[PDB]
RNA sequence: GUGGUUUAAUUCGAUGCAACGCGAAGAACCUUACCUGGUCUUGACAUCCACGGAAGUUUUCAGAGAUGAGAAUGUGCCUUCGGGAACCGUGAGACAGGUGCUGCAUGGCUGUCGUCAGCUCGUGUUGUGAAAUGUUGGGUUAAGUCCCGCAACGAGCGCAACCCUUAUCCUUUGUUGCCAGCGGUCCGGCCGGGAACUCAAAGGAGACUGCCAGUGAUAACUGGAGGAAGGUGGGGAUGACGUCAAGUCAUCAUGGCCCUUACGACCAGGGCUACACACGUGCUACAAUGGCGACUACAAAGAGAAGCGACCUCGCGAGAGCAAGCGGACCUCAUAAAGUGCGUCGUAGUCCGGAUUGGAGUCUGCAACUCGACUCCAUGAAGUCGGAAUCGCUAGUAAUCGUGGAUCAGAAU
């Protein structure tokens, strides 16, 4: 019963890592509760597009912090061995 | 008036980025400035090779750099001598141990970035562009593709008044945000003045 | 000043060696100095913009 | 018992209609208590008046999000739709008022280039 | 902000609309490009060569600073002990540099008439030709939108369609959510617990004039039912061939021209916030559907590492000292304001209105006497709604109220 929340800024690097975390644990251990999205806290900025005049412009910007659950139950010795060894994603912060 | 950069307008869709690496609030500036500084030399020292693109990926303290060329032979050098020179001279730019690759381009006629260079090259020399474009457009059209278009501004033929030659074949829907049209732009220094070369290569709808 | 910068004097007074403080090398300001450079917050900036400080660069957003 | 979702602006108010006296409970609080001194509060029970209920029905409401004003409209919808379950024939009469329709209006980002996100800035007497 | 006036300088450009919080998305030295005085050099920046010590650190003397003079720790590294890579300093040589002029020599980008709606091509036909026909005519439409007719038949740019956000629903998923349902409850989801509901994310479903009545040659128009939304449902990005020889060579790039002890460089000290007036763009106003004091109830979107700063203590307060927690949809900025309950104030320049000025103090910053913001006390003006013209808007919008953010140490009304 090990829950793994995977968070990051880039949406893709997460799907890659999260998917790997699952696929690898799909063999040695349980099928995992399956990778999920969860609520993503968004941070947006609204600054002027053009440096002058056109006051009526200032576009919208956003930096999202995506999350994941995965959650792997019924962990076996090899279930963890497949985790500790392989770790690619760098923009992904793991929390087991 | 201008038209939204085809490549930049379709980045969200069929059209990957030149550099793909994880986020970094405080390092984003340095990394980019590095990705731009590495392009600087790869845009010159790799001129005679048909540099189509220069992808960039960055782990912790490393970088791949995959320069796509039409003729990797010139990039590799005699029995692999130039590549050694590059990797080294490039290291001087950024201590970070960088990698390097030389993925060739199958038939440059499909690569816009190259079609532009071939066109400007002839113009830099001195040849009837009307023929250059007519041929260039025919080449990419010959090699296949579903559409193509070339345009050259500046003082064509050394004429006093600036002109803009056209010509195109097939379909080149710039509005259809999906068409996946490979764009290009090649400058051209000349005794009478500068001239821009634009070429569009439409390949597949999806 | 010239009198306050008694720090230059390697041998401290009645106080133990701990008495020795810092003082900037350029301006000589004890308020906010930066050990690494030995310069104060005001001098490190002026020296930074000038580019006289090697390896140092202005952070961007 | 009957139920109704009810939505307005940014508020959801579940309406659980139940035959009884005529008192309603908004978040464990009486109608008057929750909507204390807000003339608009009345509109919330409007749908019950058309089909003439209230004195015949007792309601338990659950609202969250948005503001009191929006909640009032949300509960309204929840009541209207809930009345439908009791007797579909009520639609023919309860719909004519438009109570079954959910107000899609949403406080949109006040776009620029215009002062009202929608309304653009005209020009002086050209 | 600007004109004028002024000054040692108060840099320069922009000027009807398409100049005037205009380039400066922030001028205290810096930035600046101005002025007086002192002072220098291969030199603030690029490339390279030859050459006796050579990397580097910390002090002293003199001084307004600059600068000059002077003293002391001491080299790894490539190869044998000599050579020798590196940077660095002096001497010497070859040379850079310029926001200095011209954007009517220009690239690039942008503004504008214009999102305005149409503008054209290939071939055929008619004319000696410039051109015409096709884009004319009848019906119709928001529109060369579409239909019908017609030597015209097709095509390109434009339109429409293709993407994103918002409105209803479903599937996948849940440490957000909620007794919705049960149990415990310091009755705070808090806990047990469970995913229904809200929400979060992804994918998908959904309007298309199809159905009914009327009119019509057709297209289509009008009414109506069904329906969450309907006739492009609502908001974005996007701006044709071209125009003004539009703006920028001080963003950058660039042709020509021009200067290279000085139209280069360093430093100290002075202004742009100088006024009898004139203009543009803005702000604050006059109350009781009001102001004030206490108490008290709901929001969304945002920000935080030396930073947001709980809590405690000192001070009327700003703030200060101490200090927990979070790195953050679990800690903080926060108190939301209007609102609600209760009480207070009477029509007078007033508990209306706050100018101006005196005193004291906090904070940022190296340093605020022409040039700060803020807090407290005192003072408390003009103004009781305005002479000739003229400006903004058709729905959650006007109007009105408050809040967070980018730039950022700090003048945004």
């Amino acid at each position: 019963r090990i829950r793994i929340r995977l968070k990051a800024f880039d949406h893709r690097l997460i799907d890659q890592a999260t998917a790997e975390i699952v696929e690898t644990a799909k063999r040695t251990g349980a099928q995992v509760r399956g990778p999920i999205p969860l609520p993503t806290r968004k941070e947006r900025f609204t600054v002027l597009i053009s440096p002058h005049v056109n006051k009526d412009a200032r576009d919208q910007y956003e930096i999202r912090t995506h999350l994941r659950l995965v959650d792997i139950v019924e962990p076996t010795e090899k279930t963890v061995d497949a985790l500790m060894r392989l770790d690619l994603a760098a923009g992904v912060d793991v929390q087991i | 008036g201008q038209k939204v950069h085809p490549n930049g307008i379709r980045l969200g869709i069929v059209k990957p980025w030149n550099s793909t690496w994880f986020a970094n609030t405080k390092e984003f500036a340095d990394n980019l400035d590095s990705d731009f500084k590495v392009r600087q030399y790869l845009t010159k020292e790799l001129a005679k090779a048909s540099v189509s693109r220069i992808v960039i990926e960055r782990p912790a303290k490393s970088i791949r750099v995959t320069i796509h060329t039409a003729r990797p032979g010139i990039v590799i050098g005699k029995k692999g001598e130039d590549v050694e020179k590059l990797r080294k001279v490039v290291a001087d730019i950024a201590g970070v141990p960088a990698q390097i690759n030389i993925a060739e381009v199958r038939k440059p006629e499909l690569d816009a970035k190259l079609v532009a260079d071939s066109i400007t090259s002839q113009l830099e020399r001195r040849v009837m562009f009307r023929r250059a474009m007519k041929r260039a457009v025919q080449n990419a059209m010959r090699l296949g593709a579903k559409g193509i278009k070339v345009e050259v501004s500046g003082r064509l033929g050394g004429a006093e008044i600036a002109r803009t030659e056209w010509y195109r074949e097939g379909r080149v829907p710039l509005h259809t945000l999906r068409a996946d049209i490979d764009y290009n732009t090649s400058e051209a220094h000349t005794t009478y003045g500068v001239i821009g070369v634009k070429v569009w290569i439409f390949k597949g709808e999806i | 000043r010239w009198n306050a910068v008694l720090k230059l004097q390697t041998l401290p007074r009645d106080s133990s060696p701990s008495r020795q403080r810092n003082r900037c090398r350029q301006t000589g300001r004890p308020h906010g100095f930066l050990r690494k450079f030995g310069l104060s917050r005001i001098k490190v900036r002026e020296a930074a913009m000038r580019g006289e400080i090697p390896g140092l660069k202005k952070a961007s957003w | 018992q009957y139920y109704g979702t009810g939505r307005r602006k940014s508020s959801a108010a579940r309406v659980f209609i139940k035959p009884g006296n005529g008192k309603i409970v908004i978040n464990q609080r009486s109608l008057e208590q929750y909507f204390g001194r807000e003339t608009a509060r009345m509109v919330v029970r409007q749908p019950l008046e058309l089909v003439d209920m209230v004195e015949k029905l007792d309601l338990y409401i659950t609202v969250k999000g948005g503001g009191i004003s929006g909640q009032a409209g949300a509960i309204r919808h929840g009541i209207t739709r809930a009345l439908m379950e009791y007797d579909e024939s009520l639609r023919s009469e309860l719909r004519k008022a438009g109570f079954v329709t959910r107000d899609a209006r949403q406080v949109e980002r006040k776009k620029v280039g215009l002062r009202k996100a929608r309304r653009r800035p005209q020009f002086s007497k050209r």
